[PDB]
RNA sequence: AGCCAGGAUGUUGGCUUAGAAGCAGCCAUCAUUUAAAGAAAGCGUAAUAGCUCACUGGUCGAGUCGGCCUGCGCGGAAGA
């Protein structure tokens, strides 16, 4: 059971990206089905502690943002180069 | 004693001591463990 | 060493045979060689086999909190090392005894050869046992 | 017996008394010499078995007596006469020569636990199994 | 000494090392040594890496080598004044970014993984780091 | 941190005066005055002695702790006193006191004369022994220093000034 | 972490038997007695011996331990 309590984001492009994640809080969206892509904003820390297990990338995930109940499933991440932090990790919409 | 810019633990009976801001290697078995520098 | 459950299975193992015995009896080695596990464990062999725990876990939270199952006085027997030992083999046997006559059987120090249930008291060398 | 101050374990290949050449001056560094050590020996070496390599333990004392308790022959050497292979390990992860019975070992196991500190018989058999897949032989089953 | 074979060109420009590398994940094997710095790795500098790396944990386990030189470089010899064309190819250096993976090595405990790329990161002159393979 | 907040019991007979930061311990030993860092807090309020770091400096709990083995000590030391035991290994060395100067033969070509400082008694029941007694600890330790500083255990023969609680390793000379 | 103990039985385990006996190295990498003890981590023996350590008993009394991301610091740092 992986809740993530995420935000919505208000700001997107190279600096707003760059300025969200120098403050702990690497941004993600969450897509697919028929429905808008959803950019979301998230904390870095939490999910880093998740990530690191197996059944993060296997199981269907339930990120919670505005009090939706969302379920999720995590399609793909950008991994920082060389320092071990995420950049954005894509979400489908399962 | 070795005067090696980087020491380390030879033993299990080296101790790290940083004495008088120099960082100092203290062995009380063997006396070749003994050095000190960085 | 590893968590409080495999701490647990030494307290689920000790209480399995508590509430089956008959006797209870004290024996300490602060000095004890292992010349004192050649005859004093393998006494044990003589009598059944393996299963009579002489375990030695007497903290004073350890073993107490697996003394109000059964025979509620060895909750306060804390430090001075104690060494469990029942008796299964034969109502009221002879172990407290087998320690009696094993005094001059490199036994200076056993935590006051005490003994512990039966007439729920302290100290005293018992003879009116069953032969 | 005593602690430990003067006194070692001993005897290798008792079939021959006075082991010099394999043991030497180890019982001669102390107090004892190998003068008497075969005199107070002479009544162990016909009341067992001649030729088998059986350890001894020489105990010392500081009264110029010294006295033995012979021990049992280690699985060593009790599993090459039971076999009937005089070979040994040499190299236990590559061979296997030894043919062996675990009833074959067995009956001759009980006269081990006379010496040996174990509660039952059988409990103590797998000790000698311990010992046997150690040099390249194969308890059947 | 890895060195390419027949290229198109004997001596090519200098060029810039800029940018992110792509090789930036564990592909082949599951234990990598990820380059922190920004540097060149010469031949001598990734076989050397290399035999420290093979004799470090046994003969045992396949390592995978990501990179490769496939660049000359020139060096004007001693007392040669400037100009006079372009100087004679030397050796061969790779262009390595900020996250590439150097080598890749699989079969092996992952404490003894750890204590070969210690090894092998003393003869490189950047400076490396420890990594797995992640999943997905 | 642990060490400080460990009160040392003070016995009865001695009294401690607190005189601010200067502290002067008086017993049938002897009398040992010290003046403490003023990271300390010593509040003797009891039949015991406790301590506590003082508010402004950040060592506090570590100065305590050096300040707590230090009255530790001058608490034993006033009451039963300490002891260093030496002895002197080697061919012809002896040893003698006179009143409070140890001669020493250590193979020199001239004899050494050591002086005690005050309040220390050594005595001397053997020709290679030397015990000594004060009732500061680190008084007398820098005093049984001076002593092995004259001539230092040898690692070959163990030949020198050592003290009887001491361990020597030996070496050889690698082919005789 | 300290303060008081064990640290065993076989087992000289075989190999070139000069002996590798827990401790040059080849190998299985055992089983029991079990509060616990690895046929063994160091010093020490030609080889034994011995001093200990792991692991386990008691006292004690609370936090302690080992990595990661980083700010400011130390060494490396010797010339007329």
């Amino acid at each position: 059971m992986f809740t993530i309590n995420a935000e919505v984001r208000k700001e997107q492009g190279k600096g707003a990206s760059r300025r969200l994640r120098a403050a702990n809080k690497f941004p993600a969206i969450i897509y697919g089905g028929k429905e808008a892509p959803l950019a979301i904003e998230l904390d870095h820390d939490k999910v880093m502690n998740m990530q690191a297990k197996a059944e993060f990338y296997s199981e269907v995930l339930t990120i919670v943002v505005d009090g939706k109940e969302i379920k999720v499933k995590a399609q793909d991440v950008q991994r920082h180069p060389y320092k071990p932090k995420l950049q954005h990790i894509d979400f489908v919409r399962a | 004693m070795k005067v090696r810019a980087s020491v380390k633990k030879l033993c299990r009976n080296c101790k790290i001591v940083k004495r008088d801001g120099v960082i100092r290697v203290i062995c009380s078995a063997e006396p070749k463990h003994k050095q000190r520098q960085g | 060493m590893a968590l409080n459950l495999q701490d647990k299975q030494a307290i689920v193992a000790e209480v399995s045979e508590v509430a089956k015995g008959a006797l209870s009896a004290v024996v300490a080695d602060s000095r004890g060689v292992t010349v004192d596990k050649m005859t004093e464990l393998r006494k044990a062999g003589r009598e059944a086999g393996v299963y009579m725990r002489v375990v030695r876990n007497t903290l004073l939270r350890r073993a107490v909190e697996g003394t109000p199952f059964e025979c509620l006085k060895d909750a306060f027997v804390g430090p001075t090392l104690i060494a469990y030992s029942m008796e299964h083999p034969g109502a009221a046997a002879r172990l407290f005894k087998e320690f009696a006559k094993a005094n001059a059987k490199f036994e200076v120090k056993a935590a006051a050869f005490e003994g512990e249930l039966i007439p729920a008291s302290q100290i005293d060398r018992l003879a009116t046992l069953p032969t | 017996a005593k602690k430990v101050q003067a006194y070692v374990k001993l005897q290798v290949a008792a079939g021959m008394a006075n082991p010099s050449p394999p043991v030497g001056p180890a019982l001669g560094q102390q107090g004892v010499n190998i003068m008497e050590f075969c005199k107070a020996f002479n009544a162990k070496t016909d009341s067992i078995e001649k030729g088998l390599p059986i350890p001894v333990v020489i105990t010392v004392y500081a009264d110029r007596s010294f006295t033995f308790v012979t021990k049992t022959p280690p699985a060593a050497v009790l599993l090459k006469k039971a076999a009937g292979i005089k070979s040994g390990s040499g190299k236990p992860n590559k061979d296997k020569v030894g043919k062996i019975s675990r009833a074959q070992l067995q009956e001759i196991a009980q006269t081990k636990a006379a010496d040996m500190t174990g509660a039952d018989i059988e409990a103590m058999t797998r000790s000698i199994e311990g010992t046997a897949r150690s040099m390249g032989l194969v308890v059947e089953d | 000494m890895l060195q390419p074979k027949r290229t198109k060109f004997r001596k090519m420009h200098k060029g810039r090392n800029r940018g992110l590398a792509q090789g930036t994940d564990v592909s082949f094997g599951s234990f990598g040594l990820k380059a922190v710095g920004r540097g060149r790795l010469t031949a001598r500098q990734i076989e050397a890496a290399r035999r420290a790396m093979t004799r470090a944990v046994k003969r045992q386990g396949k390592i995978w080598i990501r990179v490769f030189p496939d660049k000359p470089i020139t060096e004007k010899p001693l007392a040669v004044r400037m100009g006079k064309g372009k100087g004679n190819v030397e050796y061969w250096v790779a262009l390595i970014q900020p996250g590439k993976v150097l080598y890749e090595m699989d079969g092996v405990p992952e404490e003894l993984a750890r204590e070969a790329f210690k090894l092998a990161a003393a003869k490189l002159p950047i400076k490396t780091t420890f990594v797995t393979k992640t999943v997905m | 941190s642990r060490v400080a907040k460990a009160p040392v019991v003070v016995p009865a007979g001695v009294d401690v005066k607190i005189n601010g930061q200067v502290i002067t311990i008086k017993g049938k030993n002897g009398e040992l005055t010290r003046t403490l860092n003023d990271a300390v807090e010593v509040k003797h309020a009891d039949n015991t002695l406790t301590f506590g770091p003082r508010d402004g400096y950040a060592d506090g709990w570590a100065q305590a702790g050096t300040a707590r083995a230090l009255l530790n000590s001058m608490v034993i030391g006033v009451t039963e006193g300490f002891t260093k035991k030496l002895q002197l290994v080697g061919v012809g060395y002896r040893a003698a006191v006179k009143g409070n100067v140890i001669n020493l033969s250590l193979g020199f070509s001239h004899p050494v004369d050591h002086q005690l400082p005050a309040g220390i008694t050594a005595e001397c029941p053997t020709q290679t022994e030397i015990v000594l007694k004060g009732a500061d600890k680190q008084v007398i330790g820098q005093v049984a220093a001076d002593l092995r500083a004259y001539r230092r255990p040898e690692p070959y023969k163990g030949k020198g000034v050592r003290y009887a609680d001491e361990v020597v390793r030996t070496k050889e000379a690698k082919k005789k």
